[PDB]
């Protein structure tokens, strides 16, 4: 994908996460589990719903064919009528098909972007208090209980609260 | 020791729904929405409770002129749309032409009900023969007959006096008036039927100023007849009158049609007939009952319908690329 | 604490909004409206050239010379023509104008006529040329008739066979108009033209016409059960038009030389002159705008923006504005 | 937004930056202040101007309606004419509205991308000589005066010139 | 200094440029032109089938057999027809061709005619069949006439009533042509046809025609004040056409059996045969291309690219090329 | 570009890389050289080919003009015919030109995204075993021979094999 998250540095999706499009999997001393990110999921839902409705509403004023009849000495205007109606039908079929193709591409890339942005949100919260594993996961340099995990998920992680413990752990690792 | 971990991920399921993009076809996604209706019931139904006028083996001309094989439609109730076959066998039983026929059908597309009214009684022709104008080309129950809404007048006692007749539209609705002229096979037939050799039919309203003259020619037999009937029509407005004058070949009106309800109609071309159903959207191939915004059944629809496209598939991606 | 540098973006107090596929009413710092929605409600000159505003007269009433249309006996060059939806001054004597819509379409490509007398009204020495008036065509309470044609009547109980020719010696095309009278009954036919069986033959290099009067009883329109049926042709340079008739002839007197051709139109509007000038005119009013689109009316003339049915068209130029 | 910068990890815009769309806010011993990024702002201006002009010019040859009239027995071709003109008007209204929607979305995302690219420009200039604060700001590990700030702004920051001071500061912090 | 690995992208010396919404003339490493802009400027055979190139003859001059159009007395199967904008050999004797454009439209779906004699010129025993010639239709300096119809003249001061029929016993549709002469005056009417009051009646299963000559004085075209008015019909298999006339009859001799129907067209072009072959033809020349688009001419025939009014259509395939 | 790689933090392209659109340049004790990344280049080739074919096929059902003729008293329908055919020709010319513009922009940005994604793939393989130079290059903290380089190029770089050597080098540099 354009944003390198879905099927990128995050190789695959989670069948275990059913209540959302994007989210987290945490693992600490108290256990492990999935938790869908409500805010990004709802923003994506709103975006996709508005997209579908906008496509449908932009096809509100498409050409509607009308039956007209002509006699045997009106072949020129009968052919003109046929070509006019067929032409408009082809134009609007092209519009529908092309819009669906283009917006499908944009929708897939939109999900990719949302995943990447959620990952970067967590990354910029944690900074050097955690290590980037390269697969979508962060390995904390400090103990991160369920309340810590929730502070990460809702965007209220307190870096200075754990910075000293993380520094001690980082120095221990770097010193071998 | 390995520390605690938090991972960012995305939904996956066992969906096999696929979508297309510009750069990639058949992308499996976790969620998708089909927006193309592709199914119909294959029946002609009522349109919001209003039954259509299904002409079966009769054409619009056979109905309006009263082809004696079209007695099923001598008095039809209000309709929602009209259904006509591609080549109805009951049309102009006596061969000929219907002037401005397609313009009349176009007018019909905006009419929902006629009321037939007698404007000139068949029994009011005291100086002409009014009950001999029948032909084997227009059979009814094995007998020679003719279009029922017009009268083929013939000379009486070897004379055809000049007809001068008027009808004033005292109704409040527009009136569809039909008449015709007989083009005979030769001058001998002209004398035999109408006595007078040089004839005309003058027709006048506030807007119509017409004078028809018979065209004698040698023609191929159609439905056993080499003569021709050519029919003409007009819309007579309320309080306007139509005046006829003729010394021969006059196919006079008897019944006209009051336009009692105007609305959105159409003449649908279909070989199907009544299906004893109701629908909100009708196509010549069948009715549509759908919430899809698009359909590909047929471009000519009537009612509350989705938008027609020629596509075989229209699927919007809503979810994300599904991991296998 | 060390020194800091921060990356940021513009914000202001703009309330301009734009729409996208996924989100409506997005406030942006900068936007550009590209839809013109205003007009002056007037009919103006088009780049200094005044339109022909027919007021209560139709094109037929003008060209045939309906005596209630004397305002347009000699019109100067025009930029476009304005006609009402239902002009009251049309065919004062009832009837039909043959190929009328084709003539109006031709007019849409003409900017100026020069009237020329092709057959002087005083040149009818064997027929009555000043008795063809009707109460259906009043002028100041008097019975009158279309001014550009002559309703010829028998003279001393005789209507000799008319044979007249006009050769277009001009360098421009000539619009020639004539007509035929369809009377009520044979008595009126005899009273007006003496001859009971009449015709009008008209010929050019391309026209080969023979009209026959239709005597019949019709509903009265403007008090008349008779009808006038009018015909026209374009006589090309060095071609001649020949008329022959023994009755019912509505003869030409004035024809119209086509002296200037160009891109014009017949605009349908109930408005009248607004004493203004513009580069873009619509039936509802003139447009003075630099925007690329407008939604005033699809039928425009001049240097105009492109018409769309949109109620709003705003392009985002700035960024999403932070509250 | 698609690129996560505008209204993303950079919470809000700056009312104080008026002379450009994107730029910097610096703070050192000599003071603090705003400075618009000349190059990226000019690039965005050129892009948006070209976009508007391209849309307008692509609407140069759209359908122009023409008045045609028909008599009472030409209702079929009159209806054909009306449907033809209305059809083309609907096609071009759709074209205009849809192009505006799509390009508005792309324009907002374009600004987002420009902000993100400017941020990454600074980030990849500084590397480990500064610490990423996570809100769009970098805290230098070395003293960075106004000329240093300008070297960052114009893209000529000299990493080896300050790398040793930054390394010492990082070692002091790590201890 | 440690080992290094760098990530980079392709660059070359390509100068190919593409356009985008926000930037024009973007140099790219790879691009694909999709617009064909060249043609050979010739009219060629279409997949081995030679076109019918009428040169100085019109469709009417061909079908009626204008004696200046003997090159097309018997044409083989064609792929498309080429007609000049204003062919000089049209209706040599002036007049009109009824429903001419509807006939040309029918011709657009026909690829081959077989001429058939339906009424032998030698079968006119009671009329003069070899005197109907005019100086308006010269052939090799002598007065002549359209070859596929016969201008019948009275014989020994008599014009008996013609009653002739042709039954289409073939399996194909038959294009049948006939006409009527509108003379200049009654003296000419008597001179040519004796009978003063004449008609032509024509009947098939669908056709019900009765023509009456219009005698009038008209402008001379090709030296003639009279006019010839031509009519046509499609006679279906097993149907018959019946003619009756006591004067002014321009009788059929040859009709056209429609032996092959298919996709054809009447192309307007001043070019003529180029002794070449092609898969795609335009009025300006042939196209030999694998491009999906072309800008040569909108009216094409064959396996052609799609026409656009664009002057350039280049798709970017590679990346932005660094200078 | 939208993704900041092409003509961004990677200043320019490589004339020396001829066998691919994207790739690597390595330099170690055994020498230096270019190597095109087959996987990303082939993916881009497939994408661009499908795009071109999709555009062409979406212009498959465009309006085809037909010659019709009218006499001197059919000017209204002649004009209707001319305007209808010109209208459809203009509609399809607009469709072609606009689609080409939009997809050209998307193609350039697609190449940009592919370059950025390849860079991030290498970056997330190496993690702190190499130093990000900021110009598209990584300077290893450990010796990386041709087998190591090829493991980086094919996506099989084994971080734990070099993690201790890299940590020793990083500690030596940070300590002075
Ligand atoms: C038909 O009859 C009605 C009355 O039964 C006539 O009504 C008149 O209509 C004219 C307009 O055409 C009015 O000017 C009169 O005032 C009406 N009179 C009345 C008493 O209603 C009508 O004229 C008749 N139609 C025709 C064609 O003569
Ligand atoms: C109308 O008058 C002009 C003369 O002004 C005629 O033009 C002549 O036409 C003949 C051809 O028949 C030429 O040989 C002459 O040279 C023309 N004369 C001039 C002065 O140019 C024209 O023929 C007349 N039209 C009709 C229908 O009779
Ligand atoms: C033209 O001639 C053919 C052949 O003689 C006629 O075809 C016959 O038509 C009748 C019915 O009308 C059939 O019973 C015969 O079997 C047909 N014969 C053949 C050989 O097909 C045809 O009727 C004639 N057309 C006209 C108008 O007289
Ligand atoms: C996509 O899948 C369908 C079957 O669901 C198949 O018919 C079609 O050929 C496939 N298209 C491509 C491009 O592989
Ligand atoms: C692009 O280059 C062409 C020459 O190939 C030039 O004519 C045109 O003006 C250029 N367009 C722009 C926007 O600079
Ligand atoms: C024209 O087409 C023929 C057959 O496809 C081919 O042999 C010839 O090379 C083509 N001409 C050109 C100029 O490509």
């Amino acid at each position: 994908g354009l944003f390198g998250a879905i099927a990128g540095f995050i190789e695959g999706g989670w069948q275990g996460m059913v209540d959302g499009w994007y989210g987290y999997h945490h693992s600490n001393e108290q256990g492990s589990g999935y938790a869908a990110d409500k805010e990004s999921t709802q923003k994506a839902i709103d975006g996709v719903t508005n997209k579908v409705n906008s496509i449908i509403d932009k096809m509100n004023t498409q050409f509607e064919a009308v039956g007209r009849e002509f006699n045997n000495l009106e072949r020129r205007i009968e052919n003109l009528n046929k070509k006019m109606e067929d032409g408009f039908l082809d134009v609007w079929t092209y519009n529908a098909e092309l819009l669906v193709l283009m917006e499908n591409e944009r929708t897939l890339d939109f999900h990719d972007s949302n995943v990447k942005n959620l990952y970067d949100k967590v990354r910029l919260q944690l900074r050097d208090n955690a290590k980037e594993l390269g697969n979508g996961c962060f390995e904390f340099y400090h103990k991160c209980d369920n309340e810590c995990m929730e502070s990460v998920r809702n965007g209220t992680y307190d870096y200075p609260q754990y910075s000293e413990e993380a520094r001690l752990k980082r120095e221990e690792i770097s010193s071998g | 020791d390995p520390g605690d971990q938090i991972c960012i991920g995305y939904h996956a399921n066992n969906s096999t729904e696929q979508v297309d993009t510009i750069m990639e076809k058949n992308v499996t996604v976790t969620h998708a929405q089909d927006i193309l209706e592709k199914k119909h019931n294959g029946k002609l139904c009522d349109l919001d409770g209003v039954k259509p006028l299904i002409l079966r083996d009769c054409s619009v001309a056979g109905w309006l002129l009263g082809n004696p094989m079209c007695d099923e439609f001598i008095n039809v109730p209000e309709w929602s749309y009209i259904v006509e076959k591609a080549n109805p066998v009951n049309d102009l039983c006596y061969p000929g032409d219907f002037n401005d026929y397609e313009e009349l059908k176009h007018l019909l597309s905006r009419i929902n009900h006629f009321e037939k009214i007698q404007i000139i009684p068949k029994s009011s022709w005291s100086s002409h023969e009014a009950s001999l104008g029948v032909s084997s080309a227009c059979p009814y129950q094995g007998k020679s007959s003719f279009f029922r809404n017009v009268v083929w007048l013939i000379k009486k006692n070897s004379t055809y006096p000049t007809i001068k007749r008027s009808y004033n539209n005292t109704n409040q609705e527009d009136l569809l008036v039909l008449w015709g002229i007989h083009h005979p096979n030769d001058a001998a037939e002209q004398t035999k039927l109408y006595q007078n050799p040089t004839t005309y039919i003058s027709v006048g309203t506030s807007t119509l100023n017409q004078r028809l003259v018979p065209r004698i020619a040698t023609r191929s037999k159609v439905n056993g007849q080499s003569g021709r009937m050519e029919f003409f029509w007009t819309i007579l407005k309320p309080n306007d009158a139509i005046n006829f004058e003729s010394n021969g070949n006059f196919i006079a009106p008897e019944y006209a049609y009051k336009i009692v309800k105007k609305g959105d109609s159409t003449i649908m071309k279909s070989e199907l007939e009544y299906g004893n159903c109701n629908t909100k959207c009708q196509t010549p191939m069948g009715a549509i009952n759908s919430s899809m915004p698009f359909h590909n059944i047929h471009p000519l629809t009537i009612g509350e319908c989705p938008k027609y496209v020629k596509s075989n598939r229209l699927v919007l991606a809503t979810g994300l690329r599904n991991s296998p």
